[PDB]
């Protein structure tokens, strides 16, 4: 379920799960692909899986030109251990009935390698809100039962909205596989934190953004609160492809 | 970076990225659906031969009709979905009758074919308040007559282009009738052979 | 990556300010086969690549008539296509009903760009797909327009549309000033070597792919197929 | 057809009386105001009228009413004959088919 | 996205697909019919000479030590054109599967003199559920990691990302894709860093990748895709350079003459002329 | 940013904004420069028209429109859109003479075709234009007139204006013209020189410059600046760019 | 249970079979300003609060109590607009009635024909349901007459009800409060203690407005008489 | 629609909110605030004041065209407050009903009717799915026979209540606060007063000292009922007169 | 399955117009409405639904609708659909009479309906008519009948049938107790009294929770009556009396 890059097999023990569950608009894709730009990441291994899509292609942090040259999958797997975080990074979408399968691997190789504290930054539909969801801010979280409990109390001080459950199922309408997610990570019994935030379809760089913020409110990785917060990934050129046509104007 | 779920096959007044316009191309993919129909244009004749689908034997082998009578020296064999054909038959008659009696002589099978074809365009594009053509058709026709010009060949497509064919094989197994065609295809073959 | 959701309609303008069905339509005329339609001082001679779909099937036809001294070089969409030249042709018959005059190309063009401009702003329509090659004669000369699926036309002197028509348009360019001044047959075979460098090297010009359509002062629009376009091949220097 | 030409000389003015009215106020406006009007007035009255019962039913055209300028005014159009009480109704699948153009 | 009518709720697709999803998330019915589905869909590697069922994997039967594979009807086509009349190369396996989509084979043809030289010439388009399969059945799940694959396919320019627009770019332009084992020359622009490449080719590419086997991918953007004769005359760079240069003898006489064969006998676009 | 209320131009953002307009309006920028500048005899326009190839023959998508015999029309933004608009002004101006028997006044035309563009705005089954344009016309009466229209309908009289890439640049070329003393030849020489300062020889290859003018010279009747004229104006421009 | 694409769309029947939208029609009316209906033996007395934002309000400018005919009066909860043009609709039907009868229309067809409006425009999909429910107020045959039009188009016949803020409040009061044979000038009081009941502060002539229909008519109460029933209730 | 009804709550003007709300028309009222200007009217015993701040742009912008203060007829005029398009349908709308409301009844049509017919109309819009509301408010003056003077404000949602002092734009709530606490104070209101009230207003809650040529005023008295546009110099002497007092 | 269930005109992949089924879903949602046919004569017995003590009743049938003088019918549903319902209704029978000077069969009338239903339902954009009709009715064809409407389209002649809340144990409870050929009209009153009684588990029918209305054939003229609330509480007690006889006899 998960290669490593070439045979050092390093060990995740104590260190924190970051994955960009597959949101509305790849909201959860840009924040993450803004934190390993930001926090200089390196790939230690892939997450091949028959689930995700394949996809090949440059890597998108290229920076200098040796590193512009590396080849990127589907899903490439990125850590430093200085902030002993690992950065799980989709850049595809997934196959019918195959997001089950991919959630139990991932379990499976985080219970395994050591890790706690997966962070799971996804998004939401904005459009089935609620009056009060709607009056109130776009960004809510969820948290496991088994989660320890002074993150909770962090986060209960920095005073974020929980996400609005309803009897009581816990059900996201954009999330994806975030749903299924936080089901099967209650099961495990496994400390699991859900970022999410109330988004559309379009150009989604603000919410990326926004949703980074929110993630630092909590791990505070970078300072409080300016220029260049977060260094954007040089891939994230043409967001739209080609050029204007000059028979038009 | 990351894959989108962009979709384009869904409208048919949809361009593709590259120009391409997908609901015409499924309805190919509904004629390469239907049967075999095998039609060769000589100087003799036309000849238009094509394969009853017979799923039991009590359903009357004649009621199956897949080569129709468009005028006397016109006939079309269809391939793709029967009641498109049927309406296109009856344009095609009703034409061929008007051309009659406004000239009081016959319609080319040019003319016939072309008539029919400026039937087979109107998705999303007649502009005409009585409910129209909202899908293209999915029946390819191979209209083979006789005319002033000698025998004539003509296939109609659910795009709406008619082409003149030598010989001409649309349906499921159009390729590989089409290669055999060509293979054994030659201009002064008799009718009979 | 951002303009699903702005490319499907074409009443949708996106964030860059650009609708992407009418560049789509433009995609698709370029998908077409190639024509090259270029004038001299007295003449207009349209030359395309007609295309078989099989050895057996015919070449289909891609210079039509309109009127005695207008036609057109087809160019992608073939059913927009024939709407197009009938409307063309009714517009030029009423033309000749109402004022029992010719009807000048550029008025022609003019009601061929608002026609096509008016699917771009409404719901439920589309651009259409094709772009023509107006060749045609008037009191101020020979005429060359080209009509894009977008609604904008072209005043051009020589111009080459379809798959493969830039190696085309960069002939035309090379020799505009032979084309202005130079005979008929001079100004037949220049359209042919264009024509002739769309093509691959290893393929070449024959009677059956070749369709030439010539409208001059004297002369009405005339299309010749095979034994027709014979004698302008003919005389063709090698590649 | 006999049934074309008219058989009083002021029955096909009113019979088109409304037609005639809002062509009148589309003519003035587009006289004074300008082409803008007309064709927002037609628009507001196609998007109003798309919106309503099936033809076999009686439609209220409120909007209809209030864009006219007839949601407070009465005429004998209103009250002779009523629309609700037809006392002549087809079959509902043909006058939905005659409404969708297709007979 | 239906507007069938007037009041028609539509709903925004979603690029990520998450909408399939929502409405997938049983029935004894359903399940034997997704089932049926599911065995219809997947691909069934096998051999018609002697009509011998390939359960075991391609790589695990033959040891292989360069495995050339074409995508598209281009690809096929160039290299029947070039490698086939260089030596001679016999069927041995083809791929059988049925997609939504769609000469349509995918077959697999090995060297008599070398046998570890391979091949396959896949003219079929392989579903997102089936790329993985397809690997599963060739490559097995223990690679070689001796092996030197050059993917061949052919893109549209419209697919290419770049500030220029389309037009404007010259139309028979390809571009290579190489993996981090693969330390030989790549004799082609790099592709672009916002281009990504999501089929057949990205997943062979994935594949040799993640368990370190030395692969190259080239795409040639064209902006014709019907057995285009450009196509495969900017495909000749390829064998230009090493790995295909021993497989393609020094006869390209019969090879554009060969190439010319094919693109003759290829059927045009009844909708656009 | 309106990221779920930019599909249809019948739907308001949260903070009231309507973006298909404003997408139009970008639209209108995406295009070349076209500036027009109002003086006491008359108005004065002309294009950055982009030359996209050397097959063109020369007035090719030409981008000055005679709306009326004394109205001029300097258009921006997508060719299509202002064809239309131009063809809708033209019945507009016919109308009223028709009617009225007496030359629409410039303002009444700018209007109506102003909110014939906002109506265009206001339903979803159409799109807002894409294009932006100038309505300039000179009377005995009612003077020199000059008027621009913006895709979202509006429409304001200017002493001198642009619309397209280098709009702003052209803007300020213009504030520091003093354009109410000088004459019709002296402000087409100064609009040559501001259009050939804002064109950007990198970026666009090259461009042919369109001169057209209404004022007491031409009798309050709209025309293309003749060609000697309009080439000593070429002539100045190229003379202060050089310095 | 989300229901969120059938609650979206109108048309849309829910899978247990109810219209999400005009249950969110009747939100907006019970969200509108409290009005009282109390249908006494003497007469009939609409009493609803016309809740002013600033002391520059026009009172004369509009009126939450609008005649229909010269017997048939109503009071809304919900969307102003709605109601006016409801009330509009109500005028022209009950003209048309009495040019077709030459008789004054009785208050149970009126209310028949605009719940028919109503029904009409809560079937077809491309509009959305009136968010304002109509007390209705009549005196035919020698009877008062009191009803109630949902957004969805069902009438009820009432002796005593209230719509709008905390209407089962006020219909709970009415329930302790009204009488058989109540009378006129009384029922006024109960209406205005009803008020109290759902007002947020001091009533005064401005901040409320009653319209009563008895055997000579319809009329709405001019701010004096409410001053004077007002000092009288308390 | 023709292009087909949106998803969300918040997304279409028909659909409703789980409370009832319609989202649609608070965002037609907050485009009215993003018009980026404020228009105060007040009423008086004698005649009736609209102000609005004039906000020209450019230098090259000619201040003649720019205008908020339009007439609908002789003896009604108007402010408007939003997208100007939309303000310039509104008054062309109004303009038409006038003129028709003239022809057929023979008499000039009152404020009142003319701000119902204008409500009834954007009642029609915030009802169907096909149309958008109108971002834009008008606010409507004018001496009624037997009245006198009248202020009415006529808004999206189709609310066309009557006011003593009518305030819009930006600085809508200031601007009402400041109108009703001058209100409760019952000066004689005569016509300088009730400019002055307007101007003062207008000044307390921009926070800013108009010339005369930041504003434009419109007023019509008693004496004279035709609607007067007052000349810059006009507004000059007012503003002269308040700085000394 | 959130899909195939929007716009009224979706089959889904089995075959299913899934908004059909939330039309009959929201009648079940409606009152208990109830249909007996007796040789002497067929009456409707419908609850009343609405108790609410300051609910005024001014009209004579609280939900039972006079169609014609020959015919009678109770709805179960939507209120305002089945007002225009029910105005379709008496429109169609008073043309048919206008056209033939015949009362208008009942088969017909039903018919009619049905047919404008199906074609509400037929057509997109139109919400179907969430509203089942119980029909009674006497014609010089057959007799007394009893016809039941549903909101696809779909007739049926029944002897005994009921819709609306607990419908399923009231047509239990009807086959159960239904002699086919020696059904009076009191022992039909009775036998809709004991199914309403045991439908209703509220509380013993104290005449204002029900609504009877009967239709016989006097002196060769349609009598069409609804009975007294008196009446009503009279039959009430006989079968309070039978019940408590009954249970004393089984000891």
């Amino acid at each position: 379920m998960f290669v490593p890059c070439g045979e050092s097999a390093p060990d995740l023990a104590g260190f924190t799960l970051l994955m960009p569950a597959v949101s509305v608009g790849n909201v959860g894709q840009l924040a993450m692909d803004l934190i390993i730009s930001t926090l200089n990441m390196s790939k230690i291994g892939y997450f091949y899986t028959d689930c995700l899509v394949p996809m090949v292609g440059n890597n998108p942090y290229a920076t200098t030109e040796g590193n512009s040259t590396e080849l990127s999958i589907n899903a490439e797997v990125y850590s430093l251990p200085s902030r002993k975080l690992v950065a799980l990074q989709l850049r595809s979408i997934f196959i019918k009935y195959k997001s089950k399968p991919f959630c139990e691997k991932l379990l499976s190789w985080v219970k395994s390698s050591g890790c706690a504290r997966v962070i799971v930054l996804s998004s939401s539909h904005s459009y089935q809100r609620n009056d009060l969801q709607l009056r109130s801010t776009p960004f809510r979280y969820l948290l496991t039962p088994s989660m320890q409990k002074s993150v909770q109390n962090k986060i209960k001080s920095l005073n974020w909205e929980e996400m609005e459950k309803s009897e009581f199922c816990i059900r996201i309408p954009g999330g994806g596989i975030t749903k299924t997610l936080y089901d099967e990570s209650c099961s495990k019994e496994i400390q699991m934190a859900v970022l999410l935030k109330f988004v559309s379809e379009g150009d989604n760089i603000p919410d990326a953004l926004g949703l980074v913020e929110y993630l630092n409110e909590w791990l505070q990785i970078l300072k409080p609160l300016s220029a260049s917060r977060w260094k954007i990934p040089s891939s994230w050129r043409l967001l739209f492809g080609s050029g204007l046509p000059p028979a038009l104007f | 970076m990351f894959l989108t779920r962009s979709e384009y096959d869904r409208g048919v007044n949809t361009f593709s990225p590259e120009g391409r316009l997908f609901q015409v191309e499924y309805a190919i993919e509904a004629i390469k659906l239907g049967s075999t129909a095998i039609g060769i244009q000589t100087s003799e004749g036309v000849c238009l031969a094509v394969e009853k689908r017979i799923t039991s034997p009590l359903m009357e082998p004649s009621s199956i009709e897949k080569i129709v009578e468009i005028d006397a020296h016109i006939g079309c064999a269809m391939s793709g979905l029967i009641a498109d054909a049927k309406t296109l038959i009856d344009k095609a008659r009703v034409e061929t009758q008007n051309h009659w009696f406004t000239y009081n002589e016959t319609m080319t099978v040019e003319s016939v074919t072309q008539a029919v074809s400026n039937l087979a365009l109107q998705f999303g594009e007649e502009d005409a308040d009585p409910g129209a053509m909202s899908r293209p058709f999915g029946v390819a026709l191979l209209f083979g007559g006789v005319d002033e010009k000698g025998p004539q060949l003509f296939h109609m497509d659910p795009s709406g282009t008619f082409v003149q064919c030598d010989a001409r094989a649309i349906g499921s197994a159009s390729e590989g009738a089409q290669s055999s065609l060509q293979e054994v295809y030659h201009k002064s073959m008799t009718l009979k052979e | 990556m951002f303009r699903n959701q702005y490319d499907n309609d074409v009443t949708v303008w996106s964030p860059q300010g650009r609708i992407h069905q009418i560049e789509y339509a433009m995609e698709a005329v370029k998908q077409g086969s190639a024509t090259v339609g270029l004038k001299s001082k007295t003449h207009a001679v349209l030359v395309a690549l007609k295309r078989a779909q099989s050895e057996l099937a015919a070449h289909q036809k891609k210079i039509l008539h309109v009127d005695n001294h207008i036609g057109i070089s087809i160019a992608g969409l073939t059913a927009d296509a024939r709407l197009l030249c009938n409307f063309m042709r009714q517009e030029c018959l009423d033309s000749r009903f109402v004022f029992d005059r010719p009807l000048p190309v550029s008025r022609l063009v003019s009601l061929i760009g608002s026609k096509t401009q008016i699917p771009t702003q409404r719901y439920g329509r589309r651009p259409y797909g094709v772009g023509l090659l107006i060749a045609g004669y008037d009191d101020m000369g020979p005429h060359i327009f080209q009509t894009c699926p977008s609604a904008n036309y072209f005043d051009c002197r020589a111009m080459s549309i379809g798959a493969r028509s830039q190696s085309a348009r960069t002939y035309l360019e090379r020799h505009m000033s032979e084309f202005m001044e130079c005979n008929l047959n001079e100004l037949v075979k220049h359209g042919l070597r264009a024509l002739r460098e769309t093509l691959p090297a290893e393929q070449d010009l024959t009677t059956k792919n070749v369709s030439i359509g010539i409208v001059g002062k004297d002369l009405e629009f005339t299309i010749y197929d095979d034994d027709d376009v014979s004698p302008f091949l003919e005389g063709l220097e090698e590649r | 057809k006999n049934e074309l030409l008219p058989s009083h000389p002021l029955e096909l003015s009113e019979k088109n009386f409304q037609l005639n009215q809002d062509k009148m106020n589309f003519s003035t406006l587009r006289n004074i105001q300008g082409l803008f009007a007309p064709l927002k007035l037609q628009m507001e009255f196609k998007a109003v009228q798309q919106v309503q019962r099936l033809p076999f039913l009686s439609s209220s055209n409120l909007s209809l009413d209030v864009l006219r300028g007839n949601d407070e005014t009465i005429g004998f159009e209103d009250i002779l004959n009523d629309p609700s009480q037809s006392e002549v109704m087809g079959e509902p699948h043909l006058m939905v088919e005659y409404k969708l153009g297709l007979l | 996205m239906a507007a069938t009518f007037f009041g028609e709720v539509v709903k925004a697709p979603c690029r990520a697909g998450t909408e399939d999803e929502e409405e997938e998330e049983e029935t004894p019915e359903d399940r034997e019919v997704r089932l049926q589905l599911a065995r219809k869909r997947e691909v069934r590697l096998l051999r018609r000479q002697t009509k011998t069922s390939l359960e075991v994997s391609l790589l695990e039967k033959y040891p292989c030590s360069k495995f050339i594979i074409a995508i598209g009807n281009n690809a096929v086509a160039f290299l029947s054109s070039f490698v086939m009349n260089s030596g001679v190369w016999e069927e041995v396996g083809c791929a059988k599967l049925w997609n939504e989509w769609c000469e349509a084979f995918c077959v697999f043809y090995h060297l008599k003199s070398n046998p570890s030289v391979f091949l396959c010439q896949c003219s079929c388009y392989v579903a997102e559920d089936q790329q993985y399969q397809w690997l599963e059945k060739v490559f097995g799940s223990c690679p070689r990691k001796n092996m030197q694959i050059t993917i061949l396919t052919c893109r549209h320019v419209t697919d290419y990302k770049t500030s220029e627009s389309t037009g404007s770019l010259p139309s028979p332009f390809l571009r290579a894709l190489k993996t981090q084992n693969f330390k030989d020359s790549a004799c082609c622009p790099l592709l672009e860093q916002p281009n990504i490449v999501h089929d057949l080719p990205a997943a062979v590419l994935s594949y040799c990748q993640v368990w370190k086997i030395p692969a190259i991918l080239y795409l040639c953007y064209t902006d014709v895709m019907k057995l285009d004769l450009i196509t495969v005359e900017a495909f000749k760079p390829i064998l230009s350079t090493r790995s295909l240069k021993g497989l393609v003898k020094n006869i390209p006489q019969s090879t554009e003459i060969l190439k010319k064969l094919m693109t003759t006998n290829e059927i045009q676009s009844n909708i656009y002329t | 940013i309106g990221t779920g209320y930019d599909l249809s131009a019948s739907t308001f953002s949260p903070d009231g904004r309507v973006f298909q307009v404003e997408y139009a309006m970008k639209a209108v920028e995406n295009s070349s420069t076209a500036i027009g500048i109002r003086c006491k005899d008359g108005v004065v326009f002309g294009v950055e028209k982009l030359v996209l190839s050397k097959l063109y023959e020369e007035g090719s998508n030409k981008r000055l429109f005679n709306v009326d015999r004394h109205v001029g029309m300097a258009v921006a933004g997508l060719l299509a859109d202002a064809r239309s608009l131009a063809d809708i002004a033209r019945e507009e101006a016919s109308n009223f003479r028709s009617n009225f028997g007496y030359n629409i006044p410039l303002k009444h035309l700018a209007d109506r075709v102003a909110m014939y563009v906002h109506a265009y705005t206001l339903y979803s089954a159409v799109r807002p234009f894409g294009c932006s344009f100038m309505l300039g016309s000179y009377s005995v009466n009612d003077g020199a007139q000059l008027y621009m229209i913006d895709p979202s309908g509006v429409s304001y009289g200017y002493w001198g204006c642009a619309i397209g890439k280098a709009r702003q640049a052209a803007k300020t070329e213009i504030e520091k013209l003093q354009m109410k003393e000088m004459t019709c030849r002296d402000i087409v020489k100064e609009v040559a020189k501001i259009i050939y300062i804002v064109h950007d020889e990198v970026k666009d290859k090259a461009f042919e410059l369109e001169l057209s003018w209404v004022g007491e010279l031409t009798n309050g009747r709209h025309e293309i600046v003749p060609k000697d004229i309009r080439e000593e104006a070429e002539k100045y421009a190229k003379e202060s760019l050089k310095e | 249970m989300a229901e969120r694409g059938y609650s979206f769309s109108l048309t849309t029947f829910s899978p247990s079979g109810k219209l999400v939208q005009i249950e969110y029609a009747l939100a907006a009316v019970a969200g509108g300003a409290p009005s009282v209906g109390i249908k006494a033996a003497n007469g009939v007395v609409l009493a609803t609060e016309k809740k002013q934002k600033s002391i520059l309000y026009d009172e004369r400018s509009v009126h939450k109590v609008e005649p229909i005919t010269k017997h048939i009066g109503l009071v809304y909860s919900g969307m102003g607009p709605d109601y006016r043009v409801l009330v509009h609709r109500a005028r022209k039907l009950a003209q048309q009635y009495y040019l077709v009868y030459q008789e004054p229309i009785p208050t149970a067809q009126l209310v028949q024909r605009v719940a028919s409006v109503m029904q009409e425009y809560t079937q077809s999909g491309g509009v959305r349901p009136f968010g304002v429910s109509l007390l209705i107020c009549g005196w035919n045959e020698g009877r008062p007459y009191l009803f109630q039009s949902d957004p969805s188009g069902a009438y009820f016949a009432w002796k005593a009800t209230a719509m709008g803020k905390n209407y089962v409040n006020g219909k709970t009061f009415l329930e302790k409060r009204y009488n058989e044979d109540l009378e006129l000038e009384d029922a006024i009081h109960t209406a205005i203690l009803t008020l109290k009941e759902s007002f947020e502060g001091q009533m005064t002539e401005d901040n409320i407005e009653v319209g009563i229909c008895n055997e000579a008519g319809f009329r709405r109460l001019t701010p004096t008489e409410v001053k004077d029933y007002l000092a009288a209730i308390a | 629609m023709s292009r087909g009804s949106s998803a969300g709550f918040d997304r279409h003007i028909t659909i409703f909110s789980p409370e009832g709300r319609l989202y649609q028309v608070e965002y037609a009222f907050k485009a009215i605030n993003q018009g980026g200007l404020t228009s105060v009217a007040v009423r008086g015993k004698d005649c009736a004041v609209i102000v609005t701040q004039k906000k020209v742009p450019d230098k090259l912008l000619d201040s003649s065209t720019v205008t908020h203060l339009f007439k609908i007829t002789e003896n009604i005029g108007c402010v408007m407050t939003g997208m100007t398009a939309d303000s310039r349908s509104q008054v062309q709308r109004a303009r038409y009903e006038a003129a028709n409301w003239k022809y057929k009844y023979g008499y000039e049509i009152p404020v009142d009717m003319l701000c119902k017919r204008i409500a009834d109309i954007s009642q029609v819009y915030t009802q169907n799915a096909e149309m958008r509301p109108l971002g834009c408010c008008m606010i409507l003056i004018g001496i009624d026979e037997e009245q006198g003077p009248q202020v009415y404000k006529c808004d999206p949602a189709g609310y066309y209540c009557g006011f003593k002092a009518t305030a819009a734009g930006v600085k809508q709530t200031e601007s009402t606060s400041f109108l009703e606490k001058k209100v409760k104070k019952k000066f004689d209101w005569t016509f300088e007063q009730t400019v002055e009230t307007a101007i003062t207003c207008l000044s307390t809650v921009l926070s800013i000292d108009f010339k005369p040529s930041e504003i434009e005023v419109g007023v019509v008295t008693v004496e004279n009922p035709k609607f007067r546009i007052l000349t810059e110099a006009e507004i000059d002497a007012h503003l002269v007169a308040l700085a000394e007092r | 399955s959130r899909r195939y269930d929007s716009r009224t005109t979706i089959f889904s992949p089995e075959g299913r117009l899934y908004q059909v089924e939330y039309a009959m879903e929201a009648i079940g949602h409606a009152g208990t409405c109830l249909g007996i046919l007796a040789n002497d004569g067929v009456l409707l017995a419908a609850e009343r639904r609405n108790i609410h003590k300051l609910l005024d009743e001014v009209f004579f049938s609280e939900k039972i609708y006079k169609l014609n003088e020959d015919m009678a019918c109770s709805v179960a549903g939507i209120t305002s659909d089945a007002n225009v319902l029910t105005n379709e209704l008496r429109l169609i029978a008073q043309r048919y009479l206008l056209q033939y000077q015949e009362p208008i069969p009942c088969e017909q009338l039903v018919t009619a309906l049905c047919d404008i239903k199906q074609a509400y339902t037929q057509f997109g954009g139109k919400r179907p008519f969430g509203v089942s009709l119980l029909y009674i009715g006497w014609d010089k064809h057959y007799g007394f009948q009893l016809y039941q409407s549903d909101p696809s389209g779909n007739y049926g002649g029944w002897k005994a049938t009921c819709i609306g809340n607990n419908s399923a144990a009231a047509v239990s409870m009807l086959k159960q107790d239904y002699k086919e050929g020696e059904m009076t009209l009191k022992s039909a009153l009775a036998l809709a009294i004991k199914v309403l009684n045991k439908t209703m588990d509220v509380s013993k029918l104290s005449a204002e929770k029900v609504e009877i209305a009967t239709l016989t054939r006097e002196n060769g003229k349609t009598v069409i009556r609804v009975l007294k609330q008196k009446e009503v509480e009279q039959l009430i007690k006989k079968h309070e009396e039978e019940e408590a006889k009954a249970e004393r006899e089984k000891k």
